[PDB]
């Protein structure tokens, strides 16, 4: 389902999300992938939950547990980290998913590349603590905080995956609670109690009619329905698998950060730099499960979804082979030079090598003449807290803070769904446009309901099958996924001899480790994967194997390898759980045969737009501070002061005296608008009409007329400032209007800077 | 401690960059000349807890960086026979310790009021940082020591095309340079 | 969530009873200290600045008890307090009509030369007077009813006893609450939670709670001085006019402009005479000290205040700064003009031309230049060259002398509670500070302290006809201060009280220790 939104109108300046500060700031707000401020969906869920907890706590007549608190645990899910002892029921997930509230997409586009404007969305708020007896600032207690301008309208997508059996009364209860708790929300973020973070929070479609219904009906409302999993159902009716194997390449693009747990340890989750195929098995069950028994196909091994690895050269990036070694001082794939395939190249004299250990390499033909392109996955750490509800601040009892690494938005990954011809016949007999159903937007990962996990999936055209070369002299193996062999005792403690025996049996060829002493023959690392199974409500077992990237090469002692069989093993994978993407091999790849040591690497807002008012506040800020900084620079040179006003130093002397500049500057304080330029022109004519005062300004570089011009030629302040305002404006007709608005302030700002820089250069000449 | 130690494992790499900026003259392969160096942070939690993010918040403009913080502590005399000698002097910890001493020296010789005006200006472009400094340089003669241009009109010096300064490092370390000696 | 037996929305109008300055980071190219503005650029009171204003006052009310303060304003470190139960929002300031911000000039006057100290020239943007902003307060009650300390706070707001922003002693920061409204929502119950969602709450009669309580106004002494200018009195306006070079300073006071004597000005003259008395007794010279050192002398550091200045004493670190216990309020004339009537004077160009109608208009005597000029009189002045006579080239200048402007009483406010805190509670240590203040008032009444511009040059002499000392909750031995004095020489205060003060004064003169060091 889709269509619900939360609209957040920020009604005071607001601060959210981060325990860090920039150069002049000791607290910096959280910023999306566009570097624009946003309300994270975990903050928004937590704020909206709290306000629903208030409503329920009122409807419960102040009982901390009761009927309506049950409804909150229905809508927002139980909090199993709080409860202690033998809680028997499995924890309910939320019915509501709430995204991060981002700025309007068109406004966000206006900002792109305008770094100066992105900074102008927020400003320093001062903060000082006063000593109660002295009435003066305490030592240490001086802070400067980034705050985001009020008026921001942010919107978050919301999804309500209500149960299929839920009654119309219970639907209206959920709407009533959510509409109520939204309207009860008046603040969010940091320092809500001291002004910040005031807001209106609205759902689309939840008017006060939804609150009024609850008011009329809350006394009639039962306990929420019991939660149950959507269990799997197997038809068993699939065909037997038949060759060929179709390959349906799925592009995955991350649209919000995705947490793909590598190591879940304490208060931090570390993230993979690839999407395991098991994350896509739910999307495969959704889209294709109407055409064939996906669960039977998984059981039979008629289905593979590979890992989504970073897209390189338009294809799936391949896990960097551990046979590649870089020069420890001045080589490796990140340097783009000095990479040796130790399966084929000796270690050079003097220089010691280090193994490559990660990242993904692109494509490489047998005569690439270049190092393969290296893809890197960008990942960011996100930090969250839990609030203890009675003290309304994090505490040790609630665990305080936790972090997720996430694959950030905008990353593009390629998976492949492989299916046998018999299933593709089955599907195509039921839908000829079935690959069009593979277009979806889905949530995967950890924390997938709130801030994390939104990905677009799009299918390509049917890709070509792999084309391994059946070399009869040597066979190499490159691990592109994590191989999970079982030992002969069915535990995972297999060894490289188990892999040798496995491939020997599968390909019907005897193998021996190659003995060339300068060259390495095996370059494995082990991997242990810890995972949860959502259908079990228990962790999976522990899956031990070898890491993607591990490599080995064998001398083929007897038998002949079949490229038809190498291809079959390059589609189905080897070992356990190949349906999830484990077991993905590369056979006789060029990059493992090649010798590499010699190679090297290769718009403005519409005028009517609703955020035009807000954008104009950002513009004035960016313009004002631009004018100020330029006025400082221009005033820092005596040639620019003499050009703009004629003011100059003549030894100890100032032309004119500082008293004459102070008189002018005191009149320019009255230049609030271009309707006040008559005030300054009044002063100048009076000065000019008195001979002794006019002579006070001789030996200026025509300073009286330079002042007349600057006050009466509106373009001239902008000519002197010579600021390029294009990076600083986003409103259409922003430059013309802001010039008409900020003119008098720019004149005042420049003259004030010039006269200060003049006096302080005069002090260097005068104070000797 | 865990976050602090992983910072140190990144700081140790930043100090260990002396391994290839100060190198044995006429060596082949280019061996490091034995050189000792420090990098330090002072988290406050504000800077970003990740070293890569920590340093990009102190590079406010594309040619301007507000940290000189890999500081060589080996004596100049010991370094004089290496290649990269000139770099080691600009990165000598004594330059930081001297400037900290000028900040600590005294009422304050450089008022904190005015140190923080300069601190604020450093985040601007050099033309604006130098403008602020030129408003101050002859009101507080101690600032002749905090300059790095060789002209006594800027807090920055040019290093491999970057305007780099110790002044904001000296404000950071002003209270972390204490000793029982 | 956090349990809330009842949520209270407390709101009303706060009016600037004096100018106001909450500062932003500082400096807008028109003022060295620039007002705080929200993200929309509108002048506003940060809810932080008002929360600490109200918490600070409450801290003095409750004798600095941490417990009850943190019960209402939260605590970062107690394991059972956390977030505040009082929410204070940011409140935008509505300057009356659309009067622009005033800029106020400031100068430090060197105590040796009697002239503007070098560098000590500054300006502060200030919100006019009459300006309004919301009282944005919310209170979540876990107890039943509304706290006494919070009722006392709302009483102090309606009394105008809380001060906000910078320069609280030097003229600024007085606010008064009007039209206080209390809306209650029983968030503990279904009907009250729906009332929060839909009905805008139960109105409580404030007058009922205001009757249940007595307002516990803290110890203070208030001095109100009635003066009439003997010689014209005026602070100089920020820049030279056209028809008149030297014009009086004016401020917006509602919808009208009035002549103002900043409290910064009355405080600097009082401080200058206070310091001169102290230095005279100790025979202590001021010529070698810089201006910040000249200011820093005993008793005046407590009364008039001292700059914040952290100093390492010996391991221990101490702030030498303290706010002034003595606070002076800007003074305003009986005589008001519409904002354009004065602009007619400021923009007059010929003293015998268009200036004459402007002054006739602004003084309220449109048809009597004689009566008009018995109120505001233009005065020409020459410097006469000593060999030739005649007049020195260029040295012709004019003053608009407010010869007949009538002024309001000067109002000084001595926070006896603030002094007593400096003296660590010892009410016996008050007597020298009180004795000094009465000596300064004896000089003020005896014309020894001229005020404003041009004091040596035909202006600034005042006649003090009444001083009204009117303290509340004074310590029992200072209660004879409660007197209306009209003799300049203090002889309306009881002689036994003036002798008691004189005895403690003489005991301090004999050994002028730093009386707040213990």
């Amino acid at each position: 389902m889709r269509g619900i939104e939360i609209t957040i109108t920020m009604q005071s300046d607001w601060h959210v999300g981060t325990g860090m500060g920039r150069g002049e700031l000791d607290s910096v707000v959280q910023r999306d992938g566009d570097n624009l401020p946003y309300i994270p969906g975990k903050t928004l869920t937590g704020i909206l939950r709290d306000s629903c907890e208030q409503v329920a706590l009122g409807l419960d007549n102040g009982q901390t547990r009761g009927l309506w608190h049950g409804w909150i645990n229905f809508i927002f899910g139980d909090q199993p980290a709080l409860a202690q002892g033998a809680i028997e029921p499995e924890p309910r997930p939320a019915l509501i998913a709430i995204g991060s509230a981002h700025l309007d997409p068109k406004l966000k586009a206006a900002f792109q590349g305008k770094k100066q404007l992105q900074e102008a969305i927020a400003f320093m708020k001062p903060g000082v603590a006063i000593d109660a007896i002295t009435g003066t600032a305490k030592k240490d207690f001086l802070r400067f905080e980034e705050v985001v301008r009020l008026g921001a309208k942010l919107t978050a997508e919301v999804e309500l995956n209500l149960p299929d059996n839920l009654s119309e009364t219970n639907k209206k209860v959920i709407a009533g609670i959510l509409a109520s708790g939204a309207k009860l929300t008046e603040r969010l973020g940091g320092k809500r109690r001291r002004g910040n973070g005031r807001c209106e929070l609205k759902f689309s479609g939840y008017s006060d009619q939804q609150i009024q219904w609850l008011k009329d009906n809350y006394q009639s409302v039962d306990q929420p329905p019991k939660y149950q999993q959507n269990k799997l159902q197997s038809a068993g009716d699939n065909p037997e698998q038949q060759p060929p194997w179709h390959i349906i390449p799925l592009t995955i693009k991350t649209l919000s950060p995705v947490v793909l747990p590598a190591r879940t340890v304490g208060n931090v989750v570390e993230c993979l730099d690839y999407i395991p195929g098991r994350y896509l098995l739910g999307y495969i069950h959704k889209t294709l499960g109407e055409y064939f028994d996906v669960s039977q196909a998984i059981a039979a091994g008629d289905l593979i979804i590979t890992n989504a690895t970073i897209k390189i050269d338009g294809k799936a990036g391949r896990a960097t082979p551990f046979c590649l070694f870089g020069e420890k001082l001045d080589g490796g794939l990140g340097k783009g030079k000095g990479v040796y395939n130790r399966f084929q190249e000796s270690e050079p004299d003097g220089i010691q090598l280090k193994g490559e250990r990660g990242g993904y390499v692109g494509q490489f033909e047998q005569e690439q003449r270049n190092l393969p392109n290296t893809g890197k996955i960008n990942s960011e750490l996100f930090t969250h807290n839990t609030i203890q509800d009675d003290v309304q601040r994090p505490t040790s009892d609630v665990g305080g803070v936790y972090s997720y690494e996430a694959i950030i938005a905008g990353q593009t990954f390629v998976a492949e769904l492989r299916l046998p011809d018999s299933l593709v016949k089955q599907i195509t007999s039921k839908n000829k446009n079935w690959q069009a159903q593979l277009k979806a937007t889905i949530r995967i990962g950890q924390s997938k309901k709130d801030q994390y996990g939104k990905i677009e999936v799009t299918s390509g055209n049917s890709a070509d099958l792999p084309k391994p070369t059946g070399n009869n002299k040597t066979l190499s193996i490159w691990f592109l996924s994590d191989i999970l062999l079982r030992g002969d005792r069915l535990n995972f403690n297999a060894t490289p001899d188990d892999l040798k025996k496995y491939l020997e049996n599968a390909l019907d060829i005897k193998l021996k480790e190659r003995s060339d002493n300068d060259l390495i023959c095996i370059a494995l690392r082990s991997q242990r994967t810890e995972s949860w199974q959502v259908r079990w409500g228990l962790p999976r077992p522990s899956l031990v194997g070898w890491q993607a990237g591990s490599c080995l090469i064998y001398d083929i002692e007897s038998g002949t390898v079949n490229a038809e069989k190498l291809q079959e093993l390059m589609i189905t994978g080897i070992g356990d759980r190949c349906t999830e993407g484990y077991g993905q091999i590369g056979f006789n790849d060029p990059l493992l045969s090649a010798s590499l040591g010699k190679l090297t690497a290769k718009n403005p807002l519409p005028t009517n737009h609703p955020t035009q008012d807000y954008a104009r506040l950002i513009e004035k800020a960016a313009w004002r501070e631009a004018i100020q900084n330029k006025a400082l620079a221009l005033a820092s040179s005596r040639a620019k002061r003499e050009e703009i006003l004629g003011i100059k130093i003549m030894g100890k002397d100032s032309q004119p005296t500082m008293t004459q500049l102070g008189g002018f500057r005191s009149v320019l304080k009255r230049l609030h608008s271009r309707n006040n330029r008559d005030i300054v022109t009044g002063y100048l004519t009076a000065l000019e009409q008195v001979s002794n005062r006019k002579e006070k300004w001789s030996n200026t570089s025509q300073g009286l007329t330079k002042i007349r011009n600057l006050v009466t030629q509106e373009n001239l302040i902008w000519n002197h400032l010579d600021i390029d305002f294009s990076p600083l404006t986003i409103t259409q007709n922003g430059v013309n209007q802001l010039k008409s608005e900020l003119w008098a302030e720019a004149v005042r700002t420049l003259v004030d800077a010039i006269i200060r820089g003049h006096k302080r250069d005069l002090e260097k000449a005068q104070e000797n | 401690f865990s976050v602090a130690y992983t910072l140190a494992e990144r700081l140790i790499k930043s100090a260990k960059e002396v391994k290839q900026k100060v190198t044995v003259t006429n060596s082949s392969p280019i061996t490091p000349f034995p050189c000792s160096a420090i990098d330090f942070h002072i988290l406050y939690d504000s800077s970003g807890i990740d070293f890569d993010r920590i340093r990009e918040k102190l590079r406010p403009e594309d040619n301007t960086e507000l940290y000189n913080r890999p500081y060589v502590v080996t004596a100049a005399e010991n370094l004089s026979q290496a290649q990269g000698y000139e770099w080691s002097q600009a990165h000598s910890l004594q330059t930081l310790a001297d400037r900290v001493s000028y900040l600590r020296s005294e009422k304050s010789a450089l008022p904190s009021s005015q140190s923080h005006a300069l601190r604020t200006a450093l985040y601007l472009e050099k033309n604006e940082a130098d403008a602020q400094y030129s408003l101050i340089s002859q009101r507080y003669k101690i600032l002749k020591n905090f300059a790095e241009d060789g002209e006594n009109k800027s807090l920055f010096h040019l290093e491999n095309g970057k305007y780099v300064t110790r002044f904001l490092d000296a404000l950071d370390a002003k209270d972390f340079f204490a000793n029982a000696n | 969530a956090r349990k809330v037996t009842t949520r209270w929305k407390i709101t009303g109008t706060l009016i600037a009873e004096t100018p106001l300055h909450i500062g932003g980071v500082g400096g807008d190219a028109d003022t060295d200290l620039a007002l705080a503005v929200n993200g929309a650029g509108e002048y506003y009171v940060p809810g932080t600045s008002l929360a600490g204003a109200l918490r600070g006052w409450m801290t003095q009310l409750l004798n600095n008890d941490e417990s009850q303060i943190k019960d209402l304003w939260g605590d970062h470190l107690d394991a059972k307090r956390g977030a505040s139960f009082v929410i204070v929002d940011d409140a935008v300031i509505h300057i009356p009509n659309n009067a622009d911000v005033e800029i106020r000039e400031g100068v430090g006057i060197d105590r040796h030369f009697g002239t503007a100290a070098n560098g000590f020239k500054y300006s502060r943007a200030v919100i006019p007077k009459g300006s309004k902003f919301k009282l944005p307060l919310t209170f979540d009650s876990q107890d039943d009813g509304l706290p006494n300390a919070l009722i006392q706070l709302l009483c102090a707001l309606e009394a105008g006893d809380i001060r906000l922003g910078a320069a609280k002693t030097r003229g600024l920061g007085r606010i008064k609450l009007d039209d206080l409204k209390l809306k209650s929502f029983a968030l503990d119950k279904p009907e009250g939670i729906f009332s929060a969602l839909l009905d805008q709450g139960k109105k409580l009669d404030w007058n009922q709670l205001k009757a249940n309580v007595t307002y516990q106004s803290p110890p203070y002494l208030g001095i109100s001085i009635t003066w009439n200018p003997k010689d014209p009195v005026m602070v100089k306006a920020e820049g030279d006019g056209l028809a008149i070079d030297i014009l009086p300073l004016v401020s917006q006071v509602g919808s009208d402009v009035r002549f103002v004597i900043p409290g910064s000005s009355i405080k600097g003259i009082l401080r200058t005479q206070a310091e001169r008395i102290i230095r005279t007794i100790c025979q202590s010279n001021g010529s070698e000290k810089n201006f910040l050192e000249q200011l820093r002398i005993n008793l005046v550091n407590e009364l008039f205040g001292s700059a914040s200045l952290s100093q390492k004493q010996n391991g221990k670190d101490i702030d030498l700064g303290k706010i002034g216990a003595l606070a002076v309020n800007d003074c305003f004339s009986s005589l008001s003009m519409t904002p354009d009537q004065w602009k007619a004077v400021e923009n007059a160009t010929e003293m015998t031309g268009n200036l004459q109608p402007a002054l006739k208009q602004a003084t309220g005597y449109p048809n009597n230049i004689s009566q008009a000029y018995k109120v505001l009189q233009p005065a020409m002045h020459v410097a006469v060259d000593r060999w030739t006579g005649g007049a020195a080239e260029g040295m012709l200048y004019s003053v608009l002398e407010p010869i007949g402007v009538t002024w309001e009483p000067i109002q000084v406010h001595l926070d006896i509670a603030r002094l007593k805190n400096y003296y660590h509670g010892k009410e016996e240590k008050l007597k020298p500070a009180i004795a000094l203040l009465l000596l300064v008032l004896r000089d003020l009444a005896n014309k020894k302290i001229p005020v404003g511009y041009g004091t040596n040059r035909g202006m600034g002499t005042i006649t003090v006809s009444q001083i009204t000392l009117n303290g509340k909750a004074l310590p029992t031995e200072l209660e004879p201060l409660n007197k209306t004095m009209t003799c300049p020489n203090l002889t309306d205060l009881d002689e036994a009280f003036r002798q008691d003060l004189s005895t403690a004064w003489k005991e301090w003169i004999a050994d002028p220790i730093d009386l707040c060091q213990q």
